[PDB]
């Protein structure tokens, strides 16, 4: 009899980021084409910290 | 296999004459392209491009060929366009030994 806002099945068994790993870390491999060399490798070791 | 850093400044030409001799022995592999650019560029605008009278390259920040990779198709001499490219592919072998 209480209406409660409830969130989906994919986010309370956590495999949703697993799905953002793979998100991450192909962000991860990609070669920021116009960015500077030494803003790309600060850019890509901070998305492997997560 | 430490990579190396380079470190100079671009107003002794001597110091860039003697890095020509670095680039060419140890491979580009090693030194980091954040500073085997500023090196390989600085040796482009200063000793190459100047002494053929070529109007001294544009090179943005970030472009995915090395200034040494780009000036073997824009130079056309043959024997200062011969030693860029054995900078451009001088490379580690990676043998198995014992």
């Amino acid at each position: 009899g209480v209406l409660n806002q409830v969130l989906n099945d994919n986010i309370r068994n956590g495999h949703v980021v697993n799905q953002l790993m793979e998100a991450l870390m192909q962000l991860s491999r990609q070669q920021f084409p116009t960015m500077p060399v030494d803003y790309k490798r600060s850019i890509q070791r901070g998305i492997l910290l997560l | 296999q430490r990579t190396m850093s380079l470190d100079f400044v671009t107003t002794n030409y001597m110091s860039l004459i003697s890095g020509m001799w670095l680039l060419t022995v140890v491979p580009n592999d090693m030194f980091i392209r954040e500073s085997l650019v500023a090196c390989q560029l600085a040796i482009i605008n200063t000793i190459i491009y100047p002494a053929f009278g070529m109007q001294r390259m544009h090179y943005r920040n970030g472009d995915p060929q090395t200034p040494f990779q780009i000036a073997e198709q824009q130079i056309q001499n043959f024997q200062v366009a011969n030693w860029l490219h054995f900078v451009n592919n001088n490379q580690f072998r990676q043998v198995v030994i014992d």
